């Protein structure tokens, strides 16, 4: 249970203490009310049945206290469950943008999706559904055993022996189904990820005939998931059998001690008849724990995924801010060295981009120019060296002011599901309609509005899938151009655009009135027509540098690249 | 829909109902025997006549619980096998629907359909009929026995029963609409989470955590969950308190102790209520908590059956080689929103056809129609004479290969993304395809060579994964090849090399090339200019330049 307490808000721990105290009180009251029947029937069946009034009053008092404590425990469990839900989910939402990009491996992405997928009512009502009944059933027969010591010491000792057998059975059942349940959870997560891939990559899978279950990866994942689930069901058989045997042993001990006491005359016949009912109350939690115990492993795995997401290593985040108010910063790399894992992408790349001017980065594929744009934008950080925005290290910049200092057109434009206008407004949600219209006109998104039926309210699919490649590229360009940031990083913005739209978009990127330091990556020479300076990035090195005309006349790698 | 989906589970569920009736009778069995034995004891009967029956009844306690545990362990197997077959059927159906379904629905909704909706049927199979039969049998049987035993205390037993029924009814009415709205919120939240994880660069650069729509949907969904579960959990807890064995025992004693103290009830006549009267509360609580599960399962079954009843890409019975013919083809992604307007085109072997035009003109949807991702609204498409609506998927996709505009790698090795069409292809074939696509040199630099995984985050550059998709299409080695905006992210050297490789590999094949860089399609035998979903001019490069139409303007704009 230490994993659950670790996720509770620090401001909500008094509620946890109250909930624990009220749970113990509820168990104690239930046990006392169960055992108070023995004096009640002893007096009721006596020669003067008026003596049962006192025990009836005590039973009524304990019953009303039990109702009050149980309503309060339910309230506190609901509050704690939804508070844990809100804090964990909001902390994951706040942290994941700050989590390092390398952390998002497919396994880690699956873990993050599963943790977010636990937002439903299963984990929200965890305390009322699992912890409260589990604790109540686990401590009820122990409390009944303690309560019976006031009636008869050996009877209570037999009840506590049955409780010890119950706890041993619980531990063994938990241990037996551990590996099977872990493998079942792993296979279920893999199946979920493969379903998501199956829906996303449907075109390629169909074209490759890897779509039927007999041939698809999702089908193999379904087979593995079914196998692991059936192994889990099989390995829960010994747990259920052991719980049943523990119940039988507890009943044997309780009933044998009760019958022995009755035979010896130390326990009246009405008291034994009351002990039949107390035995029934005592044996009920044996089934309840058996039914609830399987859910511990799933709950434990869910909380483990949530905590693992919350433990992800975030990027460094200083508190510097750019001194000048909105002016174009001077971008520069100083001995910047970068590597995705063991592959060295950049090694010794040094340059200084002037403020307000437009720069172009060009070179072969895999040269490391999208990596340069990502380092400028703060998506990545150098392994060594410093990226400076206006002389301020980007690592030390405030993250809130770091993202406000750069806007990026990514190589693979991604649009969120929703209307077309919503995606453009991601650049600046509170921008005026004139600014949005200007951004759309510059990016030539306005040519979609008169052609598409629903205009800018047309619903885009997952990604930009309900729009053509050029259309979603123009939407991404408009999104980047709406943001007022003084640095614009253009990454292959003209890849999917025809010559007319490509020329218009390029001229709009140059003719954007906002003062910006512009860095452009392209594989067509017409995309960098207005670039003041060119960087030739090849194998992680700016081998050639200068103006377009100067490098063309010099006959360096620029002309050979465009030859 | 739900009944038609769960028809295979007719007799297992009927058997579960009958077995649970027998099991609940067995649960009530030892208490009746102990009531009779205690009546004989307090009547002065000899203990010699009661030892055997007494031990029998005491050992019988909890036998029905063990039998119910065994029945639930069996019905869990039944449910797991049924869910496996159901998910197989779902994956089979999704493999044949048009891709308009996928695009309009999303991937989170597909995930919900396959996983959660089938998992939502768990209570409806494993517990619903047992709980219903138990709550109809054990409460009614116990109440009949207690009413024939003593009506006076049976009447006060009826009070919490009616209170529980009222609580169950009002809870069901209150939370019925919330349960209906619940799966829609679940799939919306799943889609927002998937977009938050997938679109992480967009989230980081533009707005961050605070401004993300993911947080807004998260807060709205948590508000929905709070509003749904606060009254629901309150009613659940009140129903638990009403029907608890402590409450029944207390009510029994409140009604009996005044009767016993007075000369109205014999104390020996309270034994049926003490022994049996407390046992049927949990049986009622089972259905009370299960009615929500029944609603969830029925809604999920209706959704599953609705998806399983949908129209698909059926294969007709109508029933030169290497030739693809579009014959008056028209297509509309939505009703009354055409994207293709009567396109007639014939792709012949040994020739390269270039499909050019403005962005959004309909080149990619035309290539998809050749793939039969969607059915042509009018006209026909025929490969090797056979209409593609008559070819099976295996027959069709063995004839036509595709390089899609969006390079979609699968979670797996670089040797698996290559040779996705032919997974049993040898590693030397994969190496040759990679060399043809110029991605073998890149793969050699990877840490573990050709086994390097390409999941989320462990990606490559855009041009490199585009080359991987080109290698996939090369290794497929189909009679017809379609290149939907291939080499868009390729640099001029890489673009030229892969173009030369494709020209070498498709000298005698039918090639359809879609491109925006018009200088790469100057040698196409037949250039086709598609504007606004209809072909506006067809010819060679020089003829289209001389015509002074749309191609001339596009060529001038790109220089
Ligand atoms: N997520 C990643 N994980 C590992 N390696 C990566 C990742 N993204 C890129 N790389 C590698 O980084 C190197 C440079 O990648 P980058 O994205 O900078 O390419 P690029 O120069 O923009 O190429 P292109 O012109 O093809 O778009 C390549 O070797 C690529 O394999
Ligand atoms: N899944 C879809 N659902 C609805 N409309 C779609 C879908 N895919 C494409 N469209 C619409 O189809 C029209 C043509 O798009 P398409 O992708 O066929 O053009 P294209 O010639 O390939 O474009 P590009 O040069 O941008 O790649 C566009 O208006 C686009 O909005
Ligand atoms: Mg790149
Ligand atoms: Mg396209």
């Amino acid at each position: 249970i230490r994993t659950l307490l670790r996720l509770v808000p620090a401001e909500k721990r008094g509620a946890v203490a109250g909930y624990a105290v009220l749970t113990l009180l509820s168990v104690l009251l239930r046990a006392v009310g169960a055992v108070l029947l023995i004096p009640l029937l002893a007096a009721l069946f006596s020669d003067t049945p008026s003596d049962a009034w006192l025990w009836l009053g005590w039973l009524t008092a304990v019953t009303l206290a039990g109702w009050v404590t149980d309503t309060n425990t339910a309230r506190l469990g609901f509050d704690l469950g939804f508070a844990v839900l809100s804090r964990t989910q909001h902390d994951m939402a706040d942290r994941l943008p700050n989590v390092a990009m390398s952390w998002f491996t497919p396994d880690n992405t699956a873990t993050a999706r599963q943790a977010i997928a636990a937002t439903g009512p299963e984990l929200a009502g965890l305390v009322v559904n699992l912890l409260t009944p589990l604790i109540g059933a686990a401590l009820l027969p122990a409390a009944i055993g303690v309560a019976l010591l006031f009636v008869s010491v050996p009877l209570g000792l037999a009840a506590l022996a049955g409780v010890a057998v119950l706890f041993g059975a619980l531990a063994l059942s938990g241990r037996l189904s551990r590996a099977a349940d872990k493998v079942a959870g792993e296979t279920n997560s893999a199946f979920t990820e493969r379903i998501i891939e199956f829906a996303r990559t449907q075109q390629a899978l169909r074209a490759a005939r890897r779509v039927e279950p007999a041939r698809s990866q999702v089908g193999s994942a379904l087979a593995a998931q079914h196998g692991a689930g059936l192994r889990l069901l099989t390995m829960q058989i010994p747990g259920q059998v052991l719980f049943s045997l523990a119940g039988r042993v507890a009943l044997i001990g309780f009933a044998g001690m009760a019958v022995w006491l009755t035979v010896r005359g130390q326990l009246g016949v009405p008291e034994a008849i009351a002990l039949i009912v107390v035995l029934v109350r005592y044996l009920e939690p044996f089934a309840a724990i058996a039914d609830l115990a399987p859910a511990l492993e799933t709950t434990r795995a869910t909380l483990n995924r949530i905590q693992a997401v919350l433990d992800a290593p975030t990027l460094p985040a200083g508190r510097r801010r750019l001194d000048r108010t909105g002016a174009a910063p001077s971008i520069e790399f100083d001995d910047v060295r970068f590597s995705y894992g063991d592959e060295v992408v950049l090694d010794g790349v040094s340059f200084t981009l002037r403020p307000g001017n437009t720069t172009a980065i060009v070179g072969p594929s895999g040269s490391g120019k999208t990596t340069i744009l990502s380092l400028i934008a703060g998506l990545q950080q150098p392994a060594s060296g410093r990226v400076l925005l206006d002389g301020v290290d980007v690592t030390t910049l405030d993250p809130e002011a770091r993202r406000a200092a750069v806007s990026v057109v990514f190589q693979h434009p991604y649009l969120f599901d929703g209307t077309l206008r919503d995606n453009v407004l991601v650049g600046d949600p509170e921008a005026d309609p004139d600014d949005v219209t200007a951004a759309m006109r510059l990016a030539r998104v306005d040519e979609l509005l008169d052609r598409l039926p629903d205009g800018d309210a047309t619903v885009v699919g997952e990604g930009g899938t309900a729009l053509s490649g050029g259309e979603r590229q123009r939407v991404s360009i408009a999104r980047a151009l709406l943001k007022p940031a003084p640095v614009l990083l253009v990454d292959q913005a003209t890849s999917a655009l025809d010559n007319a739209n490509e020329a218009a978009v390029v001229d709009a990127l140059t003719a954007d009135p906002r003062p910006r330091t512009r860095v452009i990556v392209a594989h067509r020479l017409a995309s960098i027509r207005h670039a003041d300076r060119v960087l030739f990035v090849e194998a992680g090195r700016v081998v050639e540098d200068g103006a377009i005309d100067e490098l063309l006349a010099a006959g360096g790698r620029f002309a050979q690249f465009w030859a | 829909a739900g009944s038609r989906l769960l028809a295979p589970l007719k007799k297992p569920l009927i058997v579960s109902g009958v077995l649970q009736a027998l099991i609940t009778l067995i649960e009530l069995a030892p208490f009746v025997l102990l009531v009779e034995l205690a009546r004989l004891l307090l009547g002065g009967a000899e203990a010699e006549r009661l030892w055997t029956l007494g031990l029998t009844a005491v050992s019988l306690i909890g036998l029905g619980a063990v039998l119910a545990a065994a029945m639930t362990l069996w019905l869990h197997r039944v449910d797991a096998r049924f869910a496996h077959e159901l998910r197989g059927r779902l994956l089979t159906k999704l493999s044949r629907l048009p891709l308009g379904w996928f695009t309009r629905r999303g991937s989170a909704s597909t995930k919900q359909l396959v996983q959660d909706d089938t998992l939502a049927l768990h209570y409806l199979i494993t517990h619903a009929i047992p709980d219903a039969v138990a709550a109809v049998v054990a409460p009614v049987a116990v109440l009949v026995y207690l009413f024939v035993a003593d009506w006076r205390v049976a009447l006060v037993l009826f009070i919490p029963v009616l209170v529980y029924l009222v609580l169950m009814s009002v809870m069901t009415i209150q939370s019925g609409s919330k349960i209906a709205q619940a799966p829609r919120w679940a799939e919306r939240m799943g889609g927002e989470a998937g977009a938050f994880l997938e679109g992480q660069p967009v989230i980081r650069i533009f707005g961050g955590a605070a401004a993300s729509r993911f947080r807004r949907r998260l807060d709205d969904y948590i508000d929905f969950l709070v509003s749904w579960q606060r009254p629901f959990v309150g009613k659940k807890t009140l129903m638990d308190l009403v029907t608890r064995p402590a409450t029944f025992l207390w009510i029994i004693l409140v009604a009996g102790v005044p009767l016993v103290v007075t000369g109205r009830m014999d104390p020996v006549n309270l034994l049926p209520f003490l022994l049996l009267g407390t046992t049927f509360g949990a049986r009622l609580l089972g259905i009370g908590y299960g009615l929500s599960g029944i609603q969830t399962g029925m809604l999920a079954a209706r959704r599953i059956q609705t998806v399983l009843d949908e129209p698909e890409l059926v294969v007709r019975d109508r029933t030169r080689p290497g030739t693809v013919e579009l014959d008056r083809v028209s297509f509309e992604y939505r009703p009354g929103v055409p994207v293709i307007r009567d396109v007639t085109l014939t792709l012949r072997p040994g020739t390269v056809t270039a499909l050019v035009g403005p962005s959004g003109s309909g080149k990619s949807t035309l290539a998809a129609l050749v793939a039969r991702f969607h059915d042509v609204t009018q006209g026909a498409i025929r490969v090797d004479g056979r209409d593609i609506r008559t070819l099976t998927a295996d027959e069709l996709y063995r004839r036509v290969g595709f390089v899609l505009q969006d390079a979609q790698l699968v979670h797996g090795s670089v040797a698996e993304n290559i040779a996705l069409a032919e997974p049993d292809a040898g590693l030397e074939r994969i190496r040759t395809a990679a060399r043809d696509a110029q991605i073998h040199d890149r793969i050699t630099r990877m840490p573990d060579g050709y086994d390097s995984v390409l999941g989320a985050g462990s990606a490559l550059s855009g041009g490199e994964r585009q080359r991987v998709t080109i290698a996939r299409a090369i290794l497929a080695d189909t009679p017809v090849l379609v290149l939907d905006q291939a080499t868009a992210f390729a640099d001029p050297e890489s673009e030229y090399l892969v173009q030369q490789a494709i020209n070498r590999l498709t000298r005698d094949r039918t090639v359809l090339v879609i491109a925006h860089r018009l200088h790469t399609i100057t040698h196409a035998d037949q250039i086709v200019v598609l504007d606004d979903g209809r072909i506006v001019e067809v010819g060679t490069h020089d003829e289209l330049l001389a015509a002074g139409g749309r191609y001339r303007g596009l060529w001038d704009s790109g220089r």
